[PDB]
DNA sequence: TGCCGTTACAATGTAACAGTGG
DNA sequence: CCACTGTTACATTGTAACGGCA
Protein backbone atom coordinates (compact mmCIF):
# COMPACT_ATOMS: atom_id res chain seq x y z
CA UNK A 1 0.00 0.00 0.00
CA UNK A 2 2.72 2.42 0.87
CA UNK A 3 4.62 1.45 -2.23
CA UNK A 4 1.23 2.55 -4.83
CA UNK A 5 0.70 5.57 -3.04
CA UNK A 6 4.08 7.06 -2.97
CA UNK A 7 3.95 6.06 -6.80
CA UNK A 8 0.44 7.34 -7.02
CA UNK A 9 1.78 10.86 -5.58
CA UNK A 10 4.88 11.48 -7.19
CA UNK A 11 2.99 10.97 -10.70
CA UNK A 12 0.48 12.82 -9.52
CA UNK A 13 3.18 15.71 -8.63
CA UNK A 14 5.41 15.24 -11.96
CA UNK A 15 2.60 15.29 -14.07
CA UNK A 16 0.68 18.30 -12.67
CA UNK A 17 3.99 20.69 -12.37
CA UNK A 18 4.77 19.40 -15.82
CA UNK A 19 1.97 20.57 -17.82
CA UNK A 20 1.70 23.68 -16.03
CA UNK A 21 5.62 24.41 -16.58
CA UNK A 22 4.93 23.07 -20.23
CA UNK A 23 1.64 25.46 -20.82
CA UNK A 24 2.07 28.47 -18.77
CA UNK A 25 5.33 29.70 -20.07
CA UNK A 26 3.91 30.02 -24.16
CA UNK A 27 0.76 31.55 -22.18
CA UNK A 28 2.49 34.34 -20.84
CA UNK A 29 4.67 34.59 -24.20
CA UNK A 30 1.53 35.12 -26.63
CA UNK A 31 0.25 37.47 -24.08
CA UNK A 32 4.00 39.59 -23.74
CA UNK A 33 3.87 39.44 -27.75
CA UNK A 34 0.28 40.63 -28.38
CA UNK A 35 0.80 43.67 -25.67
CA UNK A 36 3.53 44.31 -27.77
CA UNK A 37 2.22 44.06 -31.33
CA UNK A 38 -1.01 45.97 -29.95
CA UNK A 39 1.82 49.26 -28.94
CA UNK A 40 3.51 48.79 -32.49
CA UNK A 41 -0.07 49.06 -34.07
CA UNK A 42 -1.44 52.28 -32.31
CA UNK A 43 1.53 54.28 -34.06
CA UNK A 44 0.46 52.72 -37.57
CA UNK A 45 -2.81 54.08 -37.17
CA UNK A 46 -2.27 57.14 -36.10
CA UNK A 47 0.00 58.50 -38.54
CA UNK A 48 -1.65 56.54 -41.36
CA UNK A 49 -4.89 58.70 -40.81
CA UNK A 50 -3.15 62.38 -41.04
CA UNK B 1 3.42 63.78 -57.32
CA UNK B 2 0.48 63.23 -55.23
CA UNK B 3 -0.17 59.98 -56.62
CA UNK B 4 3.83 59.36 -55.72
CA UNK B 5 2.82 60.36 -52.40
CA UNK B 6 -0.26 57.78 -52.55
CA UNK B 7 2.05 55.36 -53.04
CA UNK B 8 3.84 55.26 -49.88
CA UNK B 9 0.30 55.91 -47.79
CA UNK B 10 -0.73 52.65 -49.36
CA UNK B 11 2.21 50.65 -48.39
CA UNK B 12 1.73 52.02 -44.90
CA UNK B 13 -1.85 51.17 -45.38
CA UNK B 14 -1.00 47.55 -45.84
CA UNK B 15 1.45 47.54 -43.31
CA UNK B 16 -1.28 48.80 -40.82
CA UNK B 17 -3.64 46.47 -41.90
CA UNK B 18 -1.38 43.08 -41.63
CA UNK B 19 -0.59 44.65 -38.18
CA UNK B 20 -3.98 44.96 -36.61
CA UNK B 21 -5.41 41.16 -38.32
CA UNK B 22 -2.25 40.07 -36.96
CA UNK B 23 -3.60 41.62 -33.02
CA UNK B 24 -7.26 41.00 -33.90
CA UNK B 25 -6.58 37.53 -34.23
CA UNK B 26 -4.85 37.31 -31.61
CA UNK B 27 -7.34 38.35 -29.29
CA UNK B 28 -9.57 36.47 -30.88
CA UNK B 29 -7.46 33.04 -29.92
CA UNK B 30 -6.84 34.24 -26.34
CA UNK B 31 -10.44 34.92 -26.08
CA UNK B 32 -11.95 31.49 -27.38
CA UNK B 33 -8.49 29.98 -25.13
CA UNK B 34 -10.03 31.46 -21.97
CA UNK B 35 -13.88 30.45 -22.49
CA UNK B 36 -12.10 26.84 -22.73
CA UNK B 37 -10.20 27.37 -19.70
CA UNK B 38 -13.67 27.97 -17.48
CA UNK B 39 -12.79 24.92 -15.75
CA UNK B 40 -11.23 27.08 -13.21
CA UNK B 41 -7.54 26.23 -14.23
CA UNK B 42 -6.72 29.89 -15.18
CA UNK B 43 -7.06 31.80 -12.31
CA UNK B 44 -3.56 30.69 -10.77
CA UNK B 45 -2.08 27.82 -12.37
CA UNK B 46 -2.06 29.02 -16.21
CA UNK B 47 -1.57 32.55 -14.82
CA UNK B 48 1.40 32.41 -13.65
CA UNK B 49 2.64 36.36 -13.13
CA UNK B 50 5.65 35.21 -12.33
CA UNK C 1 21.94 31.75 -35.97
CA UNK C 2 18.49 33.58 -36.99
CA UNK C 3 15.91 30.46 -35.43
CA UNK C 4 16.10 29.47 -31.92
CA UNK C 5 17.75 25.60 -31.89
CA UNK C 6 15.52 23.08 -29.59
CA UNK C 7 16.40 20.10 -28.52
CA UNK C 8 13.62 18.47 -27.29
CA UNK C 9 11.61 19.56 -30.89
CA UNK C 10 14.23 18.88 -33.40
CA UNK C 11 15.14 15.46 -31.53
CA UNK C 12 11.29 14.06 -32.08
CA UNK C 13 11.08 15.71 -35.93
CA UNK C 14 14.71 13.67 -36.29
CA UNK C 15 12.80 10.34 -35.06
CA UNK C 16 9.43 10.77 -36.89
CA UNK C 17 11.68 11.37 -40.21
CA UNK C 18 13.75 8.25 -39.21
CA UNK C 19 10.53 6.12 -38.92
CA UNK C 20 8.90 7.83 -41.90
CA UNK C 21 12.16 7.39 -44.37
CA UNK C 22 11.86 3.49 -43.03
CA UNK C 23 8.05 2.76 -43.53
CA UNK C 24 8.92 4.06 -46.57
CA UNK C 25 11.15 1.17 -46.91
CA UNK C 26 14.28 2.90 -47.49
CA UNK C 27 17.53 1.81 -45.98
CA UNK C 28 17.93 4.01 -43.02
CA UNK C 29 20.81 1.80 -41.73
CA UNK C 30 24.23 1.35 -42.61
CA UNK C 31 24.08 -1.96 -42.28
CA UNK C 32 23.44 -4.31 -45.68
CA UNK C 33 23.04 -7.77 -43.01
CA UNK C 34 19.78 -8.03 -42.33
CA UNK C 35 20.27 -8.49 -38.80
CA UNK C 36 21.62 -6.06 -37.61
CA UNK C 37 19.56 -3.87 -39.65
CA UNK C 38 16.30 -5.22 -38.14
CA UNK C 39 17.56 -4.82 -34.71
CA UNK C 40 18.97 -1.02 -35.34
CA UNK C 41 15.24 -0.03 -36.30
CA UNK C 42 13.81 -2.04 -33.19
CA UNK C 43 15.88 0.04 -31.00
CA UNK C 44 15.07 3.21 -33.13
CA UNK C 45 11.70 2.34 -32.29
CA UNK C 46 11.86 1.99 -28.75
CA UNK C 47 13.78 5.21 -28.86
CA UNK C 48 10.32 6.81 -29.39
CA UNK C 49 9.49 8.53 -26.27
CA UNK C 50 13.17 8.88 -25.81
CA UNK C 51 14.43 11.81 -28.51
CA UNK C 52 17.75 12.44 -27.06
CA UNK C 53 18.84 9.10 -27.93
CA UNK C 54 17.82 9.56 -31.19
CA UNK C 55 21.15 11.67 -32.14
CA UNK C 56 23.22 9.21 -30.36
CA UNK C 57 20.78 6.33 -32.53
CA UNK C 58 21.84 8.27 -35.64
CA UNK C 59 25.75 8.68 -34.90
CA UNK C 60 25.53 4.26 -34.51
CA UNK C 61 23.32 3.46 -37.59
CA UNK C 62 22.34 6.18 -39.63
CA UNK C 63 22.62 5.23 -42.88
CA UNK C 64 26.08 7.68 -44.46
CA UNK C 65 23.83 9.01 -47.39
CA UNK C 66 21.20 10.66 -45.37
CA UNK C 67 23.39 13.22 -43.45
CA UNK C 68 22.61 16.20 -46.40
CA UNK C 69 18.47 15.18 -46.60
CA UNK C 70 18.15 15.08 -43.10
CA UNK C 71 20.10 18.53 -42.84
CA UNK C 72 18.29 19.91 -45.25
CA UNK C 73 14.35 18.76 -44.36
CA UNK C 74 15.23 19.50 -40.27
CA UNK C 75 16.46 22.83 -41.00
CA UNK C 76 13.26 23.47 -43.59
CA UNK C 77 10.94 22.28 -41.00
CA UNK C 78 11.83 24.87 -37.97
CA UNK C 79 11.82 27.59 -40.67
CA UNK C 80 8.71 26.94 -41.61
CA UNK C 81 7.15 26.04 -37.54
CA UNK C 82 8.84 29.48 -36.75
CA UNK C 83 7.42 31.31 -39.30
CA UNK C 84 4.13 29.71 -39.45
CA UNK C 85 3.38 32.20 -36.16
CA UNK C 86 2.52 34.86 -38.06
CA UNK C 87 0.59 35.31 -41.15
CA UNK C 88 2.74 37.79 -42.85
CA UNK C 89 5.49 35.36 -42.41
CA UNK C 90 3.94 32.40 -44.08
CA UNK C 91 4.08 31.16 -47.61
CA UNK C 92 1.57 30.22 -50.00
CA UNK C 93 1.95 27.77 -52.66
CA UNK C 94 -0.03 28.05 -55.91
CA UNK C 95 0.07 25.76 -59.01
CA UNK C 96 0.81 27.57 -62.98
CA UNK C 97 0.25 25.90 -66.12
CA UNK C 98 3.83 25.68 -67.88
CA UNK C 99 3.56 28.48 -70.39
CA UNK C 100 2.50 31.12 -67.81
CA UNK C 101 4.85 29.17 -65.46
CA UNK C 102 7.45 29.15 -68.20
CA UNK C 103 7.06 33.03 -69.26
CA UNK C 104 7.14 34.36 -65.37
CA UNK C 105 10.24 32.04 -64.58
CA UNK C 106 12.43 33.46 -67.89
CA UNK C 107 10.88 36.85 -66.52
CA UNK C 108 12.28 36.71 -63.62
CA UNK C 109 15.48 35.67 -64.20
CA UNK C 110 16.06 38.32 -66.64
CA UNK C 111 15.23 40.79 -63.89
CA UNK C 112 17.71 38.75 -61.42
CA UNK C 113 14.89 38.58 -58.97
CA UNK C 114 12.64 35.74 -57.06
CA UNK C 115 9.18 34.90 -58.15
CA UNK C 116 7.33 37.06 -55.64
CA UNK C 117 9.73 39.92 -56.24
CA UNK C 118 8.74 39.81 -60.01
CA UNK C 119 4.71 39.19 -59.31
CA UNK C 120 5.41 42.22 -56.68
CA UNK C 121 7.13 44.67 -59.56
CA UNK C 122 4.49 43.52 -61.94
CA UNK C 123 1.24 43.75 -59.50
CA UNK C 124 2.58 46.97 -58.56
CA UNK C 125 2.44 48.31 -62.26
CA UNK C 126 -0.63 47.47 -62.58
CA UNK C 127 -1.85 49.03 -59.43
CA UNK C 128 -0.01 51.92 -60.55
CA UNK C 129 -2.30 52.21 -64.02
CA UNK C 130 -5.20 51.91 -61.57
CA UNK C 131 -3.85 54.21 -59.12
CA UNK C 132 -2.97 57.21 -62.29
CA UNK C 133 -6.96 56.58 -63.15
CA UNK C 134 -8.05 57.02 -60.40
CA UNK C 135 -6.05 60.10 -58.49
CA UNK D 1 -26.40 39.82 -41.22
CA UNK D 2 -24.80 43.37 -39.83
CA UNK D 3 -26.77 42.92 -36.71
CA UNK D 4 -25.77 39.59 -35.72
CA UNK D 5 -22.62 39.75 -37.40
CA UNK D 6 -21.86 42.46 -35.07
CA UNK D 7 -22.72 39.89 -31.93
CA UNK D 8 -20.31 37.48 -33.30
CA UNK D 9 -17.30 40.16 -32.89
CA UNK D 10 -18.28 41.16 -29.66
CA UNK D 11 -18.47 37.77 -28.50
CA UNK D 12 -15.63 36.75 -29.83
CA UNK D 13 -13.50 39.75 -28.81
CA UNK D 14 -14.43 39.50 -25.37
CA UNK D 15 -15.98 36.61 -24.43
CA UNK D 16 -18.84 37.03 -23.27
CA UNK D 17 -22.11 35.00 -24.16
CA UNK D 18 -24.42 35.33 -26.85
CA UNK D 19 -27.26 36.18 -24.72
CA UNK D 20 -25.48 38.59 -22.74
CA UNK D 21 -24.88 40.90 -25.78
CA UNK D 22 -28.11 42.63 -25.91
CA UNK D 23 -28.51 45.84 -27.92
CA UNK D 24 -27.87 48.14 -25.09
CA UNK D 25 -24.72 46.30 -23.57
CA UNK D 26 -22.73 49.03 -22.53
CA UNK D 27 -18.96 47.08 -22.70
CA UNK D 28 -17.27 48.55 -20.35
CA UNK D 29 -19.74 48.08 -17.44
CA UNK D 30 -21.79 44.88 -18.99
CA UNK D 31 -19.06 43.21 -21.24
CA UNK D 32 -16.73 44.27 -18.80
CA UNK D 33 -14.25 45.23 -22.18
CA UNK D 34 -11.34 47.31 -20.32
CA UNK D 35 -9.29 50.05 -22.56
CA UNK D 36 -7.15 47.31 -24.34
CA UNK D 37 -10.27 45.18 -24.36
CA UNK D 38 -12.13 47.90 -26.30
CA UNK D 39 -9.47 49.25 -28.57
CA UNK D 40 -9.06 45.50 -29.73
CA UNK D 41 -13.36 45.23 -30.30
CA UNK D 42 -12.90 48.45 -32.64
CA UNK D 43 -10.08 47.21 -34.27
CA UNK D 44 -12.32 43.84 -35.17
CA UNK D 45 -15.18 45.56 -36.13
CA UNK D 46 -12.86 47.69 -38.71
CA UNK D 47 -11.83 44.57 -39.62
CA UNK D 48 -15.16 42.62 -40.35
CA UNK D 49 -16.69 45.31 -42.90
CA UNK D 50 -13.59 46.18 -43.77
CA UNK D 51 -13.80 49.76 -43.18
CA UNK D 52 -12.37 52.83 -41.42
CA UNK D 53 -13.22 54.91 -38.57
CA UNK D 54 -12.29 58.07 -37.12
CA UNK D 55 -10.57 58.27 -33.63
CA UNK D 56 -13.31 60.47 -32.01
CA UNK D 57 -15.82 58.77 -33.56
CA UNK D 58 -14.42 55.41 -32.87
CA UNK D 59 -14.24 56.53 -28.99
CA UNK D 60 -17.58 57.96 -28.80
CA UNK D 61 -18.91 54.33 -29.48
CA UNK D 62 -19.23 52.74 -26.37
CA UNK D 63 -22.55 50.34 -26.64
CA UNK D 64 -23.77 47.89 -28.73
CA UNK D 65 -26.38 50.04 -29.91
CA UNK D 66 -23.72 52.60 -30.50
CA UNK D 67 -21.73 49.79 -32.51
CA UNK D 68 -24.28 48.92 -35.21
CA UNK D 69 -25.66 52.34 -35.27
CA UNK D 70 -21.84 53.22 -36.94
CA UNK D 71 -21.51 50.16 -38.81
CA UNK D 72 -25.12 50.27 -40.07
CA UNK E 1 -15.46 11.43 -69.57
CA UNK E 2 -12.58 13.18 -71.09
CA UNK E 3 -9.75 10.40 -69.74
CA UNK E 4 -9.85 6.66 -70.08
CA UNK E 5 -10.18 4.64 -66.65
CA UNK E 6 -7.83 1.72 -66.86
CA UNK E 7 -8.42 -0.79 -64.25
CA UNK E 8 -5.27 -2.30 -63.83
CA UNK E 9 -3.86 0.91 -62.93
CA UNK E 10 -6.69 2.65 -60.81
CA UNK E 11 -7.09 -0.66 -58.76
CA UNK E 12 -3.09 -0.28 -57.88
CA UNK E 13 -3.97 3.32 -57.11
CA UNK E 14 -6.65 2.71 -54.50
CA UNK E 15 -4.69 -0.37 -52.98
CA UNK E 16 -2.17 1.77 -52.60
CA UNK E 17 -4.10 4.93 -51.34
CA UNK E 18 -5.89 2.47 -48.67
CA UNK E 19 -2.31 1.15 -47.50
CA UNK E 20 -1.07 4.33 -47.35
CA UNK E 21 -4.46 5.53 -44.93
CA UNK E 22 -4.17 2.28 -43.23
CA UNK E 23 -0.45 2.90 -41.87
CA UNK E 24 -1.41 6.45 -41.13
CA UNK E 25 -4.10 5.45 -38.43
CA UNK E 26 -7.01 5.97 -40.23
CA UNK E 27 -10.28 3.83 -39.97
CA UNK E 28 -9.92 1.98 -43.39
CA UNK E 29 -13.39 -0.69 -42.53
CA UNK E 30 -16.45 0.07 -41.46
CA UNK E 31 -16.03 -2.64 -38.39
CA UNK E 32 -16.31 -0.69 -34.93
CA UNK E 33 -14.62 -3.94 -33.23
CA UNK E 34 -10.72 -4.27 -33.77
CA UNK E 35 -11.36 -7.72 -34.82
CA UNK E 36 -12.97 -7.46 -37.74
CA UNK E 37 -11.41 -4.40 -38.91
CA UNK E 38 -7.81 -6.26 -38.83
CA UNK E 39 -9.21 -9.22 -40.66
CA UNK E 40 -10.65 -6.89 -43.39
CA UNK E 41 -7.05 -5.06 -43.42
CA UNK E 42 -5.31 -8.45 -43.18
CA UNK E 43 -7.40 -9.52 -46.16
CA UNK E 44 -6.53 -6.13 -47.91
CA UNK E 45 -2.64 -6.74 -47.18
CA UNK E 46 -2.74 -10.10 -48.49
CA UNK E 47 -5.14 -9.14 -51.64
CA UNK E 48 -2.12 -7.21 -53.30
CA UNK E 49 -1.88 -7.94 -57.31
CA UNK E 50 -5.78 -8.08 -57.47
CA UNK E 51 -8.18 -5.25 -59.35
CA UNK E 52 -10.73 -7.47 -59.89
CA UNK E 53 -11.18 -8.36 -56.19
CA UNK E 54 -9.76 -5.03 -54.78
CA UNK E 55 -12.58 -3.44 -55.95
CA UNK E 56 -15.37 -6.23 -54.35
CA UNK E 57 -13.16 -5.60 -51.38
CA UNK E 58 -13.67 -2.02 -51.22
CA UNK E 59 -17.84 -2.44 -51.89
CA UNK E 60 -17.81 -4.75 -48.67
CA UNK E 61 -15.69 -3.23 -45.89
CA UNK E 62 -14.95 0.13 -46.97
CA UNK E 63 -15.48 2.86 -44.82
CA UNK E 64 -18.98 4.79 -45.70
CA UNK E 65 -17.29 8.24 -44.93
CA UNK E 66 -14.12 7.98 -47.04
CA UNK E 67 -15.71 6.93 -50.41
CA UNK E 68 -15.70 10.88 -51.54
CA UNK E 69 -12.13 11.92 -50.16
CA UNK E 70 -10.92 7.97 -52.03
CA UNK E 71 -13.13 9.00 -54.92
CA UNK E 72 -11.50 12.86 -55.71
CA UNK E 73 -8.21 11.30 -54.69
CA UNK E 74 -8.46 9.10 -57.50
CA UNK E 75 -9.98 11.80 -60.10
CA UNK E 76 -6.97 13.79 -58.92
CA UNK E 77 -4.46 10.91 -59.85
CA UNK E 78 -5.94 10.41 -62.90
CA UNK E 79 -5.80 13.53 -64.23
CA UNK E 80 -2.40 13.86 -63.03
CA UNK E 81 -1.26 10.74 -64.80
CA UNK E 82 -2.57 11.69 -68.06
CA UNK E 83 -1.52 15.21 -67.76
CA UNK E 84 2.60 14.42 -67.11
CA UNK E 85 3.31 13.39 -70.23
CA UNK E 86 3.51 16.50 -71.63
CA UNK E 87 5.43 19.39 -70.99
CA UNK E 88 3.21 21.70 -71.83
CA UNK E 89 0.09 19.96 -70.02
CA UNK E 90 2.21 19.45 -66.59
CA UNK E 91 1.48 21.99 -63.99
CA UNK E 92 4.18 24.13 -62.09
CA UNK E 93 4.24 24.38 -58.36
CA UNK E 94 5.30 27.76 -56.80
CA UNK E 95 5.41 29.20 -53.40
CA UNK E 96 4.47 33.02 -52.90
CA UNK E 97 4.90 34.99 -49.31
CA UNK E 98 1.95 35.60 -48.45
CA UNK E 99 1.47 39.42 -49.22
CA UNK E 100 1.82 38.90 -53.27
CA UNK E 101 -0.98 35.72 -53.22
CA UNK E 102 -3.12 37.91 -50.88
CA UNK E 103 -2.95 40.76 -53.73
CA UNK E 104 -2.82 38.07 -56.12
CA UNK E 105 -5.62 36.52 -55.09
CA UNK E 106 -7.48 40.16 -54.40
CA UNK E 107 -7.06 40.28 -58.35
CA UNK E 108 -8.24 36.96 -59.20
CA UNK E 109 -10.92 37.26 -57.42
CA UNK E 110 -12.41 41.15 -58.56
CA UNK E 111 -12.15 40.10 -62.38
CA UNK E 112 -13.50 36.37 -62.07
CA UNK E 113 -10.01 35.01 -63.57
CA UNK E 114 -7.81 32.11 -62.26
CA UNK E 115 -4.25 33.25 -61.26
CA UNK E 116 -3.01 31.51 -64.41
CA UNK E 117 -5.05 33.78 -66.65
CA UNK E 118 -5.02 36.56 -63.97
CA UNK E 119 -0.99 36.86 -64.48
CA UNK E 120 -0.74 35.93 -67.82
CA UNK E 121 -3.31 39.09 -68.27
CA UNK E 122 -0.99 40.92 -66.29
CA UNK E 123 2.55 39.77 -67.95
CA UNK E 124 0.58 40.58 -71.18
CA UNK E 125 0.13 44.40 -69.80
CA UNK E 126 3.25 44.73 -68.48
CA UNK E 127 4.50 43.79 -72.02
CA UNK E 128 2.23 46.16 -73.46
CA UNK E 129 3.59 49.32 -70.81
CA UNK E 130 6.72 48.00 -71.93
CA UNK E 131 5.91 48.40 -76.01
CA UNK E 132 4.35 51.67 -75.41
CA UNK E 133 7.16 53.34 -73.58
CA UNK E 134 9.34 52.29 -76.40
C1' DT F 1 -28.31 13.99 -58.28
C1' DG F 2 -23.52 11.63 -58.87
C1' DC F 3 -19.57 11.39 -61.66
C1' DC F 4 -15.73 13.99 -63.65
C1' DG F 5 -12.62 17.57 -64.78
C1' DT F 6 -10.64 21.54 -62.69
C1' DT F 7 -8.83 24.89 -59.45
C1' DA F 8 -6.45 26.37 -55.03
C1' DC F 9 -4.82 25.45 -51.73
C1' DA F 10 -1.79 22.46 -47.33
C1' DA F 11 2.29 19.59 -45.68
C1' DT F 12 6.43 17.69 -46.38
C1' DG F 13 10.72 16.62 -48.80
C1' DT F 14 15.02 18.25 -51.78
C1' DA F 15 18.20 20.52 -54.55
C1' DA F 16 20.47 24.62 -55.23
C1' DC F 17 22.15 29.18 -54.04
C1' DA F 18 23.82 32.92 -50.50
C1' DG F 19 25.16 34.16 -46.07
C1' DT F 20 27.64 33.82 -41.64
C1' DG F 21 31.14 32.85 -38.37
C1' DG F 22 34.86 29.72 -36.67
C1' DC G 1 38.51 26.82 -46.26
C1' DC G 2 34.90 24.66 -44.10
C1' DA G 3 30.72 23.77 -41.95
C1' DC G 4 26.17 25.03 -40.69
C1' DT G 5 21.72 28.11 -41.75
C1' DG G 6 18.43 30.79 -44.26
C1' DT G 7 15.91 31.03 -48.51
C1' DT G 8 13.72 29.92 -53.18
C1' DA G 9 11.99 26.95 -56.42
C1' DC G 10 10.32 23.33 -57.34
C1' DA G 11 7.94 18.22 -56.71
C1' DT G 12 4.57 15.00 -54.62
C1' DT G 13 0.28 13.72 -52.62
C1' DG G 14 -4.25 14.80 -50.55
C1' DT G 15 -8.69 17.57 -50.13
C1' DA G 16 -12.64 20.78 -50.52
C1' DA G 17 -15.33 23.52 -53.52
C1' DC G 18 -17.23 24.81 -58.36
C1' DG G 19 -19.18 23.92 -62.31
C1' DG G 20 -20.42 20.89 -66.60
C1' DC G 21 -23.21 17.02 -68.03
C1' DA G 22 -26.08 12.45 -68.29
P1 LIG H 1 -6.31 51.66 -21.68
O1 LIG H 1 -6.64 52.40 -20.39
O2 LIG H 1 -5.02 50.88 -21.59
O3 LIG H 1 -6.04 52.81 -22.77
C1 LIG H 1 -5.48 52.43 -24.06
C2 LIG H 1 -5.40 53.68 -24.93
C3 LIG H 1 -6.81 54.24 -25.14
C4 LIG H 1 -4.55 54.74 -24.23
C5 LIG H 1 -4.78 53.31 -26.28
O4 LIG H 1 -5.54 52.28 -26.88
C6 LIG H 1 -4.68 54.50 -27.23
O5 LIG H 1 -5.70 54.98 -27.72
N1 LIG H 1 -3.46 54.97 -27.48
C7 LIG H 1 -3.21 56.05 -28.43
C8 LIG H 1 -3.84 57.36 -27.99
C9 LIG H 1 -3.77 58.40 -29.08
O6 LIG H 1 -4.78 58.99 -29.46
N2 LIG H 1 -2.57 58.64 -29.62
C10 LIG H 1 -2.37 59.43 -30.83
C11 LIG H 1 -1.89 58.59 -31.99
S1 LIG H 1 -0.39 57.65 -31.59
Amino acid sequence: AIRVTQSDRDLFKHLITEATSYVSADYMRHANERRTHLDEALALRGELFG
Amino acid sequence: EMENVQKKLRKLERDYYQIREQVVSAKAGWCAVMRMVKDNGVERRLHRRE
Amino acid sequence: MKYQQLENLECGWKWAYLIRKHQEGEPITKYIENSAAHAAVDKLIKLESEPVRVLEWIEQHMNPDLFNRMKQTIRARRKRHFNAEHQHTRKKSIDLDFPVWHRLSALSQRRGNTLSETIVQLIEDAERKEKYANQ
Amino acid sequence: TIEERVKKIIGEQLGVKQEEVTNNASFVEDLGADSLDTVELVMALEEEFDTEIPDEEAEKITTVQAAIDYIN
